[PDB]
RNA sequence: UGCUGAAAGCAUCUAAGCACGAAACUUGCCCCGAGAUGAGUUCUCCCUGACCCUUUAAGGGUCCUGAAGGAACGUUGAAGA
RNA sequence: CGAUGUCGGCUCAUCACAUCCUGGGGCUGAAGUAGGUCCCAAGGGUAUGGCUGUUCGCCAUUUAAAGUGGUACGCGAGCUGGGUUUAGAACGUCGUGAGACAGUUCGGUCCCUAUCUGCCGUGGGCGCUGGAGAACUGAGGGGGGCUGCUCCUAGUACGAGA
RNA sequence: GUGAAGAGGGAAACAACCCAGACCGCCAGCUAAGGUCCCAAAGUCAUGGUUAAGUGGGAAACGAUGUGGGAAGGCCCAGACAGCCAGGAUGUUGGCUUAGAAGCAGCCAUCAUUUAAAGAAAGCGUAAUAGCUCACUGGUCGAGUCGGCCUGCGCGGAAGA
């Protein structure tokens, strides 16, 4: 089934009437307006493509402007689209609210981790550090070896060596939705997700059922 | 959080005060113990009169742990020390006849029942 | 090749029909069609069946000779069917079937059960003794086959499932 | 099972029969006249 | 491990045919991915004025127009050497 | 021999299967739990300490297991320098002696700013043909794949009992 | 003999293996070893056989109703081989080493009746017993069947970074 867009809104926790205190994410998930529906007679697979939030008038180029003025929705940021499961159809220009999350209880959340920027072995891939002292020489975080020898002759394709990390699109499965707030566009779901305050995520019910 | 080499004091009676935790049992390669995790221990000081004497190995349970335990809502209890009940081996069954200080309410596992029975509190 | 030398009779009542290859046959239980090896000719041979190797085929004796018992085992089976039984030994074993479905409790944690396939019945006259029958052989000993692969005898009680007329070898320890 | 390189008819109820290009020995008696490679 | 089954009147898991059968294999889960030069698909937006020249060609030169959009510059960022 | 640094340790690994564990099976002198042996299986996993420079090994306590090998007995332009293997000194022994001893002790400089291949990241150029802004399909590639204990079934099947 | 001190063609690449000894030029022809489906010049050429294994295109002792051919031999419509309802008994619980070996541990003969037909005993199984089969013998269908030798080509044996 289809996911929804919406915006990190920090974190918070919530207090059960037991006691347990439940660590929640809170997503912003406003109604998100479906712009072009996908047919398998044209595109060759059937999805939606829906948008959210809103732009400024200046800042959208002619040819978004255009695209949104055929659906007759109004220019949101960006546009993501989802695979239907064929036991579902939608209209260009519906708008989607959060309350389909209502019956579901596990939901999968998809965005961009925080980018830590070039980053060492050590932190990227949890390599072990050398001794500190007992000789060492300027080895203290080095990668150490990196291949055998004449034999192989080369580095095989793979290696874990430091470069980028984070910044990239991850997807936390299986969390569970805690509460959902239709009039006021909020659903909590138990545990963090990735990204920093502000970042768009992807939230869909969970395919690890 | 009780490692190897790390002292606990003793809460029981049995004689011993001070022992080392050599092993981490419950799993390979397990880095420490928590709250109510079952040790091997060597008894590094105890009473001569005792029935258990220095240099030997027995299995101990944790009961208050200097880093603390973590409570559902959020709350955490710390001690001043890290402290111990001495075991049999073959069964777990603390030999002790009276333990001294607090001891939190994790332990209740069903099998426990001796442990917190003889706590003064909790 | 011997075999294949001795034409079946085919009683009356009996429709036999051959589409190129294919054969279907029609008794008084069902329509069972079956494609035939290609190294193998058939013709009506009104009151008999009779089948010959083809030139060009090294193994064209063998293929008639399996042909024709699978034509003999349709014919009977049209004709009157097969019928299987099979045993349940063990304490606290059931056998009751219902509808298409056999439910069976061998001593495990969960209900056993088994969809039969189209054409077949089972029958459960007695808790521990299950009889199935229908219009082909190959089907009701696959069947039977599964049935029994769910509890294997063993060879110190022979418990589990048995055929009706096998034997099972037992064992008893020599010591402990 | 034995896999044994050589093949022999242990007791009168064993039978030669070949499978999949393997050369096996079946036995109606007693299974431990089994085996595989021949 | 089998069902049916001849060669070999029997038997036989196999030769024809039909069943099951493992963390292995393919997929299912997550990520990259059309430089996939085999460079893909869909949606939307913008440009529809004149002169001449020759070895008259998917040719060259001049005037007027240069849109969508992009870049550059500035303020910057939970993005970043 | 106009120079290929040769034992251990650390970091980082990768492959084979003659499999240590987990998975699927045959036979058993397999009652059950637990085993013995053989076949298929390389997806993942596959200890911490004391003594010694040690690999190994003995010992202590864990785990489902603490697998066997190849890779210059993997890896010093990645680290250390304990052993061995310069110059000092001493002991035992051999020699008249200088000295010698896979005999033993104390001490004893480990250089390199990366051109190319390779690998980990990240850009510019052009192409994909009128140009431009977006959203995708997906060829193909990679990551992940471990498992203990307790309870129910049940104290059931099995077993004279345990 | 070749290389060293010899190029050229062939064996994928490969001084020393096979063919063959380069005076120079030619967009001429015929051959050697080796080849002729495509990479890649030339037979998807002709005739008669073999192989089912990717054998060909690594490897043995040894194992096996794989398959082709040859020379024979035993039994066979006074009807064979495999199947099918049948029979397989009586002392020989033996004297013998009497502990029980009784055919199934051996000293031992290896007798004898009913007989269409049976042995004082071949297998499994009992402390020995018992018991179940096969040797052998009747009846139906009924035609070939059985065990060795010579070998051609194949299969297993056959696991490494």
């Amino acid at each position: 089934m289809i996911g929804l867009v919406g915006k990190k809104v920090g974190m918070t926790r919530i207090f059960t009437e037991d006691g347990v205190s439940i660590p929640v994410t809170v997503i912003e998930v406003e109604a998100n307006r479906v712009t072009q529906v996908k047919d398998l007679a044209n595109d060759g697979y059937r999805a939606i493509q829906v948008t959210t939030g809103a732009k400024k008038a200046n800042r959208v180029t002619k040819p978004e402007a255009g695209h949104f003025a055929k659906a007759g929705v109004e220019a949101g940021r960006g546009l993501w689209e989802f695979r239907l499961a064929e036991g579902e159809e939608f209209t260009v220009g519906q708008s989607i609210s959060v309350e389909l999350f209502a019956d579901v209880k596990k939901v999968d959340v998809t965005g961009t981790s925080k980018g830590k920027g070039f980053a060492g072995t050590v932190k990227r891939w949890n390599f072990r550090t050398q001794d500190a002292t007992h000789g060492n020489s300027l080895s203290h975080r080095v990668p150490g070896s990196i291949g055998q020898n004449q034999t192989p002759g080369k580095v095989f394709k793979g290696k874990k060596m430091a470069g980028q990390m984070g910044n990239e699109r991850v997807t936390v499965q299986s969390l569970d939705v805690v509460r959902v707030d239709a009039e006021r566009n909020l659903l909590l779901v138990k545990g963090a997700v990735p990204g920093a305050t502000g970042s768009d995520l992807i939230v869909k019910p969970a395919v690890k059922a | 959080m009780i490692q190897e080499q790390t002292m606990l004091n003793v809460a029981d009676n049995s004689g011993a005060r001070r022992v080392m935790c050599i092993k981490v049992l419950g799993g390979s390669h397990r880095r420490y113990a928590g709250v109510g995790d079952i040790i091997k221990i060597t008894i590094k000081e105890a009473i001569p009169r005792g029935k258990v004497k220095k240099g030997d190995v027995l299995k101990a349970v944790v009961v208050r742990t200097k880093k603390g335990v973590r409570r559902p809502d959020g709350s955490v209890i710390r001690f001043d020390g890290n402290a111990c009940v001495l075991l049999n081996n073959n069964s777990e069954q603390p030999i002790g006849t009276r333990i001294f200080g607090p001891v939190t309410r994790e332990l209740r596992s069903e099998k426990f029942m001796k442990i917190i029975s003889l706590a003064p509190e909790v | 090749s011997r075999v294949a030398k001795a034409p079946v009779v085919v009683p009356a009542g009996v429709d036999v029909k051959i589409n190129g290859q294919v054969i279907t046959i029609k008794g008084k239980n069902g329509e069972l069609t079956r494609t035939l090896n290609d190294a193998v000719e058939v013709k009506h041979a009104d009151n008999t069946l009779t089948f010959g190797p083809r030139d060009g085929y090294a193994d064209g004796w063998a293929q008639a000779g399996t042909a024709r018992a699978l034509l003999n085992s349709m014919v009977i089976g049209v004709t009157e069917g097969f019928t299987k039984k099979l045993q349940l030994v063990g304490v606290g074993y059931r056998a009751a079937v219902k509808g298409n479905v056999i439910n069976l409790s061998l001593g495990f944690s969960h209900p056993v059960d088994h969809q039969l396939p189209a054409g077949i019945t089972a029958e459960c006259p007695t808790q521990t003794e299950i009889v199935l029958k229908g219009a082909d052989k190959q089907v009701i000993g696959q069947v039977a086959a599964d049935l029994r692969a769910y509890r294997r005898p063993e060879p110190y009680k022979g418990k589990g499932v048995r055929y009706a007329d096998e034997v099972v070898r037992t064992k008893e320890a020599k010591k402990k | 099972m034995k896999v044994r390189a050589s093949v022999k008819k242990l007791c009168r109820n064993c039978k030669i029969v070949k499978r999949d290009g393997v050369i096996r020995v079946i036995c109606s008696a007693e299974p431990k006249h089994k085996q595989r490679q021949g």
